[PDB]
RNA sequence: AAGCUAAGUUGAUAAUAAAUAAAUAUUGAAUACAUAUUAAAUAUGAAGUUGUUUUAAUAAGAUAAUUAAUCUGAUAAUUUU
RNA sequence: AGAGUAGAUAUUGUAAGCUAUGUUUGCCACCUUCGACUCAACAUUUCCUCUUGGUUGUAAAAGCUAAGAAGGGUU
RNA sequence: UAAUAUUUAAAAUCAAAUAUAUAUAUAUUUGUUAAUAGAUAAUAUACGGAUCUUAAUAAUAAGAAUUAUUUA
RNA sequence: AGGUAAAUAAUCUAAAGGGAAACAGCCCAGAUUAAGAUAUAAAGUUCCUAAUAAAUAAUAAGUGAAAUAAAUAUUAAAAU
């Protein structure tokens, strides 16, 4: 029908910048977490150099952010396997895999968890 | 300012010389190298409104080397515009018939930008299979050299 | 007493290497063709008759050949030329009509202002005659064969029916105002063009023509005339070549 | 010659060879199992 | 394996290893032939062209050994087995005999020109190559003598091409060819 | 009658050669056997390919001529090959 | 699976499997004429001619089946 | 160590890494085949094209422009 | 089915710019007007064509190199 020129595999290029997008995301979420740690310590009574300093950091209490940093459900991209950076699990595929690169805005969208054994 | 001076000398056409026996770039890369150099794009000067490309002999080039299994398979096309007069011809039987300087000139063509300067670059190019030609005296060649 | 020269150090180590063989050359080309070893001569067509065998008593149509004046003016070799061949003349023509080139060219080669003049490819140094020196008839053989080149009668501008035999059309079942015409002359939009080569209607004639393995019938000196067995293409009074045969050698 | 896809040899006589890009297999004792890939 | 069994040599044998004058070159892994094996004896001399990598060794009996690639592993027994062949070749020559087995079909040598007759309505043969020698006891058997043993094959290969061997079975066999297996009719 | 024409006449259906397709082989390892090589070597093999032959175009090269009482062309006239 | 005087694989090859083509009958709704004559051009999934493998079913001759092959021809 | 019959797996198992008490234990995370054939139609080869697979002897010098995992 | 009917989101409709060879709807990004120094997005960096150097493996088919063709067969490789 229509030709929509897009390739069943990424370019090393693209992969690359997945990666790079990737280990963003995490980052992000590092730097919140260390930011809601440094308030805590704050409200305790201490300066920020000393919260920084500190040996027991808090981990985060609203569910989300502990869910992000439960590397189960958020794998972090050193962790991350390469099948899951660069394919997700399309149920309708052939091979039930599928580029991630096609899927609608890639670019923003994050998706780290496919299925066990798909 | 600096473009201000005697700019002769810049815009001077030089002429350089591959020796394909003594160099071990394989066809496709040194056509490339070649087509830069046939550009002008390696001098500072060069503005793409202007040719002012180096002429650039290549000798012997019967010992250029390509790779795989390219000299049988590798297939050369043309076409004139009558239905059913494609020519298909094989890189050995162009060899054969034409020569090594022609499949060269070939890659070269391929490689340069699609424009009106680009025939007279190609034709910039000279190319010999073997060694001798009759431009041995004009290529570039300095005092200090002159040891050999 | 030198001169200031320079060279550079890649050119002069570069060893010294043969370029190979180009089919392309001219003098693989001469290797390649399929050339007679003796020379021709050029001739006049000046007219038809019938030949009679006089032992089987059959009728054989013959073209006369006249020979006058023919002459070799000079030759052709591979080292200068890249083809062996001899150049030769053929009639005496008046100072009025030559060129003063051509007539210089002509002293050069001590003959007189020749009417037409013609090479004859040969192969090898061998087939080439000294120059200067005239042919007759008696260059050829009765019942030899040789392959003759001359120009055909021009037809002017002909149609597809005359020039490629085209059908035509139907004379008369609706067929209107079109009969004799080429019909289609190519298909609807998947050429969208019309191809090259396609048989159209236009000059036909006035081209050379080689016919080959006509046998020499006679050949009388007396009379400056070779007989050649059948037709041979122009009209009246038009340039011959003649030279013996390579598929019946 | 019998020119298919699958090549398989049917007795202890024939012998797999790979010739010219194409696997072949010839029978010295029965020449009907000759076979060709593609 | 093949390529380190060891190579006697009998006394009026040399087995020589030189250089050649221009090594070429196998591209496709690659493969450069520098090397020359030159086997000589009493009944002629052959030099064979080697590789680079294969190396002969002199016993008081010769080995030959490589430096541990497929490639190398693959020319090694070749080689071995070559050179052994040229031994052969020189002491004792190879042979190769052709008997014709139809009717009215048989070999003649016109001088060393071979022409083989069977059942043509045209005759025709071929010219034997410098180093084959052919000799014909009866007109049904050719004997085909040599130093060379892959050449002599050759020849012989080539002879019985004009007719092979017959399915019900009139035709040319060579050496202990016993091929045709008789139909029943 | 000329000319034009086929229903007439004459001729050609382009060799020799080179490399090959399917196929048929020699020796011969990798793999103690076997294996024509999707190994190194060595061969046969098609109305196909390359080429040749034919026509048209192009014009490298070659021969000669050089400011001219009749240099090379055009215009002009009488014309048909 | 089964035929094939025996034996699946000379030749045949049910129903079910996996594909290719866009030469048929359809489906979709982006978009609003069959033949004859003349001239054919292109393709190869080759009808003939050239080379070849298989053929208890290649004694030969005719065939059958398969590989290469589009040069010439195909009322 | 030869031959032998399956399988193409990190679930289990082993290795490595991270988080919890911590030289161990617990929990999580990651790591397991490749070629060739099969392969195919009609204006023209069709990665967009040139073209790309490397080699001693020698280069103040080329060494994938493919596939997989990465770095700057 | 570039089919049809609805659901969710985006874009197009009404969106120029960069990429996807060319491209309504894909991937990025929303043009007030310039300017062109610094970050860059998606995409790329032998030449055409703006910009590249490395590491470890695998491939010898031009497989493949921005549109992956199936069963199956052959050959090899690992693991038990
Ligand atoms: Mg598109
Ligand atoms: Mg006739
Ligand atoms: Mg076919
Ligand atoms: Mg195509
Ligand atoms: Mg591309
Ligand atoms: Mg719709
Ligand atoms: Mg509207
Ligand atoms: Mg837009
Ligand atoms: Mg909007
Ligand atoms: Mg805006
Ligand atoms: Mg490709
Ligand atoms: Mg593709």
């Amino acid at each position: 029908g229509l030709l929509w020129k897009i390739p069943w595999r990424m370019s090393t290029h693209q992969k690359t910048r997945q990666r790079e997008r990737l280990r963003n995301v995490d980052q992000v979420i590092k730097q919140l977490t260390l930011g809601l740690h440094v308030q805590r310590c704050q409200d305790k009574g201490l300066t920020y150099q000393e919260a920084m300093e500190s040996k027991k950091k808090y981990k985060p209490r609203s569910k989300s952010l502990r869910l992000l940093n439960k590397p189960s459900v958020f794998p972090k991209e050193n962790q991350m396997s390469s099948k899951d950076k660069y394919w997700t699990f399309d149920k309708k595929a052939v091979g039930y895999r599928k580029g991630i690169h096609k899927v609608p805005k890639w670019t923003k969208i994050s998706i780290r968890k496919a299925p066990k054994f798909f | 300012s600096q473009k201000i001076g005697h700019s002769g000398l810049a815009f001077a056409r030089l002429w350089h010389h591959v020796d394909v026996a003594r160099d071990k770039r394989t066809l496709g890369r040194l056509a490339s190298a070649i087509a830069i150099t046939l550009i002008g794009r390696h001098k500072p000067v060069y503005h793409p409104s202007q040719d002012c490309g180096d002429y650039v002999v290549v000798t012997n080039c019967q010992k250029i080397r390509v790779t795989g299994k390219k000299f049988e398979q590798k297939t050369y096309w043309s076409h004139s515009g009558r239905p059913g007069q494609l020519k298909l011809q094989t890189m050995n039987k162009v060899v054969a018939d034409k020569g090594f300087g022609e499949i060269l000139k070939k890659a070269v063509s391929g490689m340069l930008p699609k424009n009106k300067l680009r025939k007279q670059r190609l034709d910039r190019l000279k190319v010999f299979d073997g060694s001798e030609n009759p431009y041995k005296q004009n290529i570039t060649a300095f005092a200090h050299e002159q040891s050999s | 007493s030198t001169r200031p020269f320079l060279v550079a150090p890649s050119i002069a180590n570069s060893i010294t290497t043969e370029a190979p063989a180009i089919n392309h050359s001219p003098e693989l080309a001469n290797a390649r063709k399929w050339l007679p070893k003796r020379c021709g001569l050029i001739t006049r067509k000046k007219g038809m008759m019938p030949y009679f065998d006089k032992s089987t008593g059959e009728r054989s149509a013959a073209t006369i050949l006249e020979v006058n004046n023919v002459e070799v003016i000079m030759h052709r070799t591979s080292e200068v030329n890249g083809y062996f061949a001899c150049q030769v003349g053929y009639g005496s023509r008046h100072l009025s009509k030559v060129s003063r080139q051509m007539l210089g060219h002509f002293a050069s080669k001590v003959v007189n202002p020749k009417e037409h003049v013609a090479e004859f490819r040969v192969k090898d140094e061998k087939g080439l005659i000294p120059p200067g020196t005239l042919l007759k008839p008696s260059f050829f053989k009765e019942g030899q064969y040789v392959d003759v080149r001359s120009v055909s009668k021009g037809k002017g501008f002909t149609g597809v029916m005359k020039r490629y035999g085209f059908k035509g059309l139907r004379a008369s079942h609706g067929t209107s105002i079109m009969h004799r015409h080429g019909g289609s002359y190519g298909q609807n939009q998947d050429p969208g063009r019309v191809l090259p080569g396609r048989k159209m209607p236009g000059h036909m004639g006035n081209e050379h023509v080689t016919i080959q393995n006509v046998k020499v019938l006679k050949v009388d000196d007396e009379n400056n005339v070779i007989w050649v067995k059948g037709s041979v293409a122009g009209p009246k009074n038009s340039f011959v070549k003649i030279q013996d045969a390579i598929k019946k050698t | 010659f019998k020119v298919r896809t699958s090549v398989k040899k049917f007795c202890s006589d024939c012998y797999l060879v790979r010739r010219k890009g194409r696997v072949y297999i010839y029978c010295k004792s029965n020449k009907k199992h000759k076979q060709r890939q593609g | 394996q093949v390529g380190s069994l060891p190579l006697y040599i009998s006394p009026e044998v040399q087995v020589s290893i030189n250089a050649l004058s221009m090594p070429r070159i196998i591209r496709k892994t690659s493969m450069n032939i520098s090397q020359n094996i030159t086997v000589k004896g009493p009944k002629g001399e052959l030099s064979v062209e080697v590789p680079d990598f294969l190396h002969l060794d002199k016993d008081e009996k010769i080995n030959v050994t490589v430096q541990e690639d497929k490639h190398q592993r693959s020319m090694w027994g070749t080689v071995r087995s070559l050179i052994n062949n040229h031994i052969i070749g020189v002491t004792e020559g190879h042979l190769a005999v052709l008997r014709f087995v139809g009717t009215g079909y048989r070999a003649q040598l016109e001088g060393k020109f071979v022409n083989v007759k069977v059942g043509a309505s045209i005759k025709q043969g071929l010219d034997v190559p410098e180093g084959i020698v052919v000799k014909t006891p009866a007109p049904t058997s050719l004997i085909i003598e040599g130093c060379n043993k892959q050449q002599v094959l050759l020849f012989a290969a080539k002879l019985r091409k004009f007719h092979p061997p017959e399915p019900y079975g009139k035709g040319i066999y060579v050496n202990d060819e016993t091929i045709k297996l008789k139909d029943k009719k």
